[PDB]
RNA sequence: CGAAGAACCUUACCAGGUCUUGACAUCCUUUGACCACUCUAGAGAUAGAGCUUUCCCGGGACAAAGUGACAGGUGGUG
RNA sequence: UAGUUGGGCACUCUAGCGAGACUGCCGGUGACAAACCGGAGGAAGGUGGGGAUGACGUCAAAUCAUCAUGCCCCUUAUGACCUGGGCUACACACGUGCUACAAUGGGAAGUACAACGAGUCGCUAGACCGCGAGGUCAUGCAAAUCUCUUAAAGCUUCUCUCAGUUCGGAUUGCAGGCUGCAACUCGCCUGCAUGAAGCCGGAAUCGCUAGUAAUCGCGGAUCAGCACGCCGCGGUGAAUACGUUC
């Protein structure tokens, strides 16, 4: 559709572009402002010229594939050099200096009562 | 010219009131009451005394309010009007004292206390 | 002149303010009454125990009372008497 | 270990963050009020004795 | 420093490294400064950092410049339960 | 249960705080100066019947008021003692000092000196019941409305600690309008420490 | 409590309809002291009732309360090795409390998009004897009649 | 919960590098000043020098040694 | 332009001195009692509401680590100094909290009403820059004079319309800001991007009877910097109590 994702149709433009891996509300509003359209229309009521301008600015911006490659290469770099911050990833632990005693389920995954 | 003053208080709020002959308007700090109190539930609370004693279309009201929130201020205005109507006519006291409007509501805020996380609330006791 | 008195005990503060007012009326000047500014209480809470007993506590209070005096028609007599005079150490005084 | 800790206090600190409060009567050192330079414990004692000006029991 | 000012580094470490101008790797240097940054000058040396109990070595490469020294000298020998 | 210190309970209502000065920025300096002064006097004049200290401050001056039952001892022969005292106090404070001695009337009703004497007797290994009853006699003769004592420690080299005291008359601690005095005094014996609590009920304020 | 009954503070009427049920229902549906939101919800719901029905919203609500208010509670009693229920003639205030409680709870349980709509539909269903609140009424009465044998207790 | 603030300090624990009338005291034996500061190093503690000795009014708190009496222990027994 | 300026303190407010409430009065019941019941009046009626206030002693309850202290123990070291590390780990279990799981709601805009309290190398107005956190200049204030401080919930609109969603916000990457010699172990905040679990929770169990619960924010102590905690403050503001079978 735009960058490899068939976005919704009953949704409005900003909130439907939020479903791209790299675009939130702020950048969506910035893009629609740079293009000069209405932010409160629904994408099943667009002119294809507006769609094309949207696609152009999105391609100018860094999105799904490049974004995954960039973040993952960063992670792989810090894992392969052997930093603490990458050992956290390699071990499945939190990374921002949190306490790993009574919490950290979002990295530990499921609990294992032992 | 003629003025019938009162001073009402309710829940950390104060209302300096003066009744003057008029039609039934209630100014509140250079603002209308239906703009100052957006709730229609409390303008009736204010106009209770005029419902007790038939004085509704008699007096415009002028108020200087301070402290509290909208409902404490409404009760303050209620109390102040009930006071000023005695300067007007003490014969209305026989009905105001049955309404309980001279009764200054002493329902004030309770202390917070140490060991308790709030006034009468306590932390969850665990037997073990 | 404006004089700010402040203390921890109104029972002494009032006596001292009366002393000031009487010295002023003696030296022949007009003064505002000693008008009271708001007290200020600094609260303090302390664990009533020495170790690990945390729910039982004790609340101390440092209240400061404070009075304000004006002097309208300062005679040199007035300005000299109200700078010669001494007071207890509980009260404290600041002029102008 | 104690009283060398008080020596460390009263000696000049290398850095401004290495300066830390201390009771001045007991060296607790936690629970200190800057207005008094006193632990809560000695504060309570001396307030009972009356040796702290202005303080008293509180209730409202 | 997360303030757009001097990228922090210790004076003695800077001094010894800059004295090591020929960039010989045998010129291995030690430090207790886990808090300093890394610079391009460091890129290619085998520095030994005090991890609380030992001087653990580490060889620097390009992928460490924005990082600290203590990140490559952990202090907790966790091995599972 | 645990009790509240009576003097602490009754500050403001019945008693004025003993450090009768005021300051904001030099508050802590003045207070710890007062404490150093009290410690120095307690160390020096332990032989004297020092009971109550008061300190006032006035613009680089330190007025002091010392209650004592043996003033002749503290003043010395027509002086010659307070001078050395204020010399040392000026050395400590770094400022000028003035002293007013007060002669304690009825020292057997002041709670601190009773405790000092009882603790000295107990250090001299006198019977604790004897000491308590004797002090109670002395006070209730001197004109008390009531008195109460409490000694607690290793009494007569015991293997177990306990607390034993007696009382004559009234000690309404929960009544604030009381002029109750209280005193703690510690005795350092070979077997350890003993604690002498005294509290005395004088006539009250209305 | 051990010391006998307690007399409760009186009820404040409603400003527009001059009723006590309305204000007490405001207090019921209220959450976190929000009389304004609760009252707006109720007045808009009764506006819907006025819209879809010519009868007075207050009269429709009276009819619903007549159709939901029970007459007989079940009260629990533990006779040694068996705890069982007992029918109980319900006091007239308890009747109204249970009525408002049932109405409001099953209303907010209803699966519509606004509490306004939920409450209005629930009240109309109750006035026509079709609602979950009326099911609850029927259940309590059927249990009272099924345990009617303990009239002596 | 002591903790009314675990980056250093705190911190009492661990590794390494250091000292032993001692970091903190009183009593003594110096013909008296020495703190502070600049550099060399050093992770720093610490030593090497220099800037310095100006102790103050026999006395007065401070700097050294030297003298051992002693200090010191958040070391146990609540 | 603004209580502004003049004037006045009248009302408020401040804070001292006082009054007031004591079954004090009316009737009923009661041993002619104490007392209870209601009533009147009064701001308030029955210890008005709350607090400080913790008897003999019990738990050989806790505290030798706040402090002091007997005895024992080390005293070329269990003492002392420095740096770095650790108290922040992580298969897991528990307690106390915060956020939530939504439309009584999310988001954008506008707008209204508090109190307590803190402030000198500290609170900082106003102006400018910055998406923002914040930065530059610079004024007032040792303070009812200035500031923190236009509080948030609330109210009126618009939009979202049932959805793991515009919910939820975790976690993670990137850029920055502050503090401070130094923010990796190990700080707080912001922006961008991702967008997990979670659709009201088993057995069981906790708090609360009125300005309470519930919810909403505000300040302060510690503090160079940092708390979802602690202490206090006020805003909005319920339901129920038949009764002692258990
Ligand atoms: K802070
Ligand atoms: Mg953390
Ligand atoms: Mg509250
Ligand atoms: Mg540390
Ligand atoms: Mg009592
Ligand atoms: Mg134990
Ligand atoms: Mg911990
Ligand atoms: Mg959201
Ligand atoms: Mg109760
Ligand atoms: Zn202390």
């Amino acid at each position: 559709r735009i960058a490899g994702v068939d976005i919704p149709r009953d949704k409005r433009v900003v909130v439907s572009l939020t479903y791209i891996y790299g675009i939130g509300n702020t950048t969506a509003k910035k893009v629609l402002a740079n293009v000069g359209v209405s932010e409160d229309v629904r994408v099943r009521d667009l002119t294809n010229e507006q769609t094309d301008a949207i696609r152009a600015e999105i391609d100018k911006l860094k999105v799904e594939g490049d974004l995954r490659r960039e973040v993952n290469l960063n992670i792989k770099r810090l894992m392969e050099i052997g930093s603490y911050r990458g050992i956290r990833h390699r071990r499945g632990l939190p990374t921002r200096g949190q306490n790993t005693k009574n919490n950290a389920r979002t990295r530990k995954g499921p609990t294992k009562t032992v | 010219q003629v003025q019938y003053s009162g001073t009402g208080r309710r829940k950390n709020a104060v209302a300096r009131v003066r009744l003057v002959p008029g039609t039934g308007k209630i100014t509140v700090n250079k603002k209308d009451v239906e703009e100052y109190i957006p709730h229609a539930d409390l303008r009736e609370v204010i106009n209770q005394p005029f419902g007790v004693t038939e004085t509704k279309g008699a007096y415009d009201v002028i108020v200087n309010v301070n402290g509290g929130g909208y409902a404490g201020q409404s009760g303050a205005i209620r109390h102040g009007i009930a006071r000023a109507l005695l300067q007007v006519d003490p014969d209305f006291r026989s009905a105001l004292k049955r309404a309980g409007l001279l009764t200054r509501d002493a329902r004030m805020v309770e202390r917070k206390k140490p060991g308790l996380k709030k006034a009468r609330k306590a932390s969850q006791f665990s037997k073990r | 002149i404006r004089i700010r008195l402040k203390a921890y005990e109104h029972r002494i503060l009032d006596q001292s303010a009366d002393k000031i007012v009487e010295t002023a009326k003696r030296t022949g000047a007009d003064v505002s009454g000693p008008i009271p500014l708001p007290t200020e209480r600094s609260l303090y809470t302390v664990i009533r125990a020495t170790h690990k007993y945390k729910d039982s506590r004790e609340q101390f209070e440092m209240r400061t009372h404070k009075r304000l005096i004006d002097i309208v028609n300062p005679t040199p007599k007035t300005v000299d008497a109200l700078m010669k005079l001494d007071l207890p150490s509980g009260v404290n005084i600041e002029i102008k | 270990a104690k009283k060398s800790m008080i020596a460390k206090n009263k000696r000049p600190a290398k850095h401004s963050t290495q300066a830390y409060t201390r009771c001045e009567r007991c060296g607790r050192p936690h629970s200190v009020y800057r207005k008094f330079h006193l632990c809560r414990i000695c504060f309570r004692e001396l307030a009972y004795k009356g040796q702290i000006p202005g303080v008293k029991k509180a209730s409202w | 420093r997360s303030l757009k000012k001097g990228p922090f580094v210790d004076d003695h470490l800077m001094k010894k490294v800059e004295a090591q101008q020929g960039a010989e790797k045998k010129k291995v240097i030690k430090t207790w400064s886990r808090r300093s940054t890394i610079f391009p000058s460091f890129v290619g040396f085998t520095i030994a950092v005090y991890d609380g109990r030992k001087h653990v070595p580490v060889y620097i490469q390009e992928d460490m410049v924005g990082h600290k020294l203590g990140e490559f000298a952990p202090t907790r020998t966790y091995r599972g339960h | 249960g645990q009790k509240v210190h009576p003097i602490g309970m009754r500050v403001g209502i019945i008693r004025d705080w003993d450090a009768k000065w005021y300051a904001e920025k030099e508050y802590a300096e003045f207070l710890h100066e007062d404490l150093r002064i009290r410690k120095f006097i307690a160390t020096k004049l332990a032989d004297a019947a020092v009971s109550t200290i008061e300190i006032e401050r006035a613009a680089n001056r330190v007025n002091i008021s010392i209650h004592t039952a043996k003033p002749g001892m503290v003043i010395g022969k027509g002086g010659s003692e307070v001078e050395n005292l204020r010399k040392e106090l000026n050395k400590l404070t770094g400022k000028r000092v003035h002293i007013n001695i007060v002669e304690i009337k009825k020292p057997d009703l002041d709670a601190k000196l009773v405790g000092e004497g009882i603790a000295r007797q107990l250090e001299n290994r006198v019977a604790f019941r004897r000491a308590q009853k004797q002090a109670i006699q002395r006070a209730m003769r001197a004109g008390a409305k009531g008195i109460k004592t409490q000694v607690s420690g290793r009494l007569n080299g015991a293997d177990i600690a306990r607390s034993e005291g007696y009382s004559e008359g009234t000690v309404p601690l929960h009544t604030l309008r009381a002029d109750i005095d209280y005193a703690w005094e510690e005795a350092d014996t070979t077997y350890g420490k003993l604690g002498v609590k005294v509290w005395i009920y004088r006539g009250e304020i209305l | 409590p051990r010391k006998g009954p307690v007399a409760k503070r009186d009820v404040l009427p409603d400003p527009i309809y001059n009723s006590k049920l309305v204000t007490r229902l405001i207090n019921r549906v209220m959450v976190d002291g929000k009389r304004g939101i609760a009252a707006n919800i109720i007045y808009n719901s009764f506006d819907i009732i006025k819209e879809s029905t010519g009868n007075d919203p207050l009269e429709v609500f009276e009819q619903a309360m007549k159709n939901v208010m029970p007459v007989l509670e079940v009260k629990a009693r533990r006779v040694g090795g068996s705890n069982y229920q007992v029918p109980v003639e319900v006091r007239p205030e308890r009747r109204t409390t249970l009525g408002l409680r049932w109405v409001v709870n099953y209303a907010r349980l209803r699966g519509e998009h606004t509490m306004e709509e939920r409450l209005a539909k629930e009240i109309m269903d109750a006035a026509n004897n079709t609602g979950a609140s009326v099911k609850k009424r029927e259940d309590t009465h059927k249990m009272a009649d099924a345990n009617r044998a303990f009239a002596h207790y």
